[PDB]
């Protein structure tokens, strides 16, 4: 039967997503939506699990598309958990998209739904996704609207965390602290950062995420910078190095180096601001990165310039000529 | 000084959850 052949594409398909082969994975959600079957139940899935794949491929068009159909389709059939997670998707490929006004309301109809079910993960999940999309909101603009964008992310993110700490889910606290804490930032709350990602710092150690890790120490870096406390950024911006190191992460690397050259450049040690600016400059040609090439020398020749070397400040702008036009 | 924010979750559905 058809019925059969889809399921069994289908399973196809969520095995090879599942394993990381979401271009393969696609590819037989495809065919099994051509091959067909009666279950709208189960073609519902099908669309959710092609929209969250063309989603991780960042192909963000053809994620809201299915994720559209998915909504459709609940509706027509009445499954009301299954509206609540495609309104979520959709708000969240919104979000991705620019689209705040929609993305609000469709995370919110994700939250509605979910109260009324009284499905406590998906209330959870919902408020996550709302902090999400008012924090990307009020960072594409303060005015007081853009103000309260802002404040109403920090609010989601604060029910979220309340709530998650009930279910004893340590990674979704991981993401609000984090996203959380860059809300606090932006909205000049420094302190309030740094007490957000230091709770993210340790979630990352107790899961052994070490890219969540080296996230931490360096939000936590900028925001010691807008605290003027030079000396102790510094410090969060070596722990990064290190770990960019470690993690044998190349441009990670080159980030470092350039935000302990300029947070030299405020604490005025200007040989240190050299050394760390020309491992940023190689590690940038290395990567083919043109962009980066001339920032290291337009610092460099700033550097120089302070420090005293009039010949080499010369040189560096004169590459700082050659690289904007180039 | 770009914050690096977390990951979106995205909401599951599989073709099992009716087995």
């Amino acid at each position: 039967s058809m019925e059969a052949s889809c399921l069994e594409l289908a399973l196809e398909g969520e095995r090879l997503c599942k394993s990381g082969d979401c271009r393969a994975g696609v590819s037989f959600f495809e065919a099994a939506v051509q091959v067909g079957t009666e279950d709208l139940k189960t073609l519902s899935a099908i669309y959710s699990q092609l929209g969250n794949a063309y989603f991780y491929l960042h192909d963000y068009a053809k994620a809201l598309e299915y994720h559209h159909h998915d909504l459709t389709l609940a509706r027509t059939i009445g499954d009301q958990l299954g509206e609540a997670k495609a309104s979520g998707n959709l708000g969240n490929t919104l979000k991705v998209l620019g689209n705040f006004d929609e993305a609000i309301v469709c995370c919110q109809r994700h939250l509605d739904i979910s109260r009324e079910l009284n499905d406590k993960v998906g209330e959870a999940r919902a408020l996550y996704n709302l902090g999400n999309v008012y924090h990307a909101k009020g960072k594409s603009f303060f005015p007081e609207e853009v103000r309260d964008a802002l404040q109403a992310a920090v609010d989601f993110y604060e029910e979220n965390l309340s709530l998650v700490t009930a279910l004893g889910d340590r990674a979704a606290q991981g993401r609000a602290f984090g996203n959380l804490g860059n809300t606090h930032y932006l909205l000049g709350n420094f302190r309030d950062a740094v007490i957000a990602h230091e709770q993210r710092l340790l979630i990352a150690k107790e899961f052994g995420d070490k890219a969540a890790e080296r996230r931490a120490y360096s939000n936590l870096g900028n925001a010691y910078i807008f605290l003027g406390e030079f000396e102790t950024a510094s410090e969060y911006y070596k722990k990064t190095l290190l770990l960019a190191r470690q993690l044998k992460d190349r441009a990670v690397e080159a980030q470092s180096c350039y935000s302990l050259g300029n947070t030299y450049t405020l604490l005025q040690d200007y040989e240190k601001a050299i050394d760390y600016h020309l491992k940023h400059l190689a590690i940038a040609q290395e990567l083919n990165d043109r962009i980066g090439e001339g920032r290291a020398c337009w610092s460099l020749g700033n550097a120089y310039t302070a420090l005293g070397n009039h010949d080499q400040a010369m040189h560096f702008a004169e590459k700082h000529l050659e690289i904007s036009r180039e | 000084d770009h914050m690096e924010m977390e990951p979106e979750t995205m909401e599951t559905k599989s073709v099992t959850d009716y087995f």
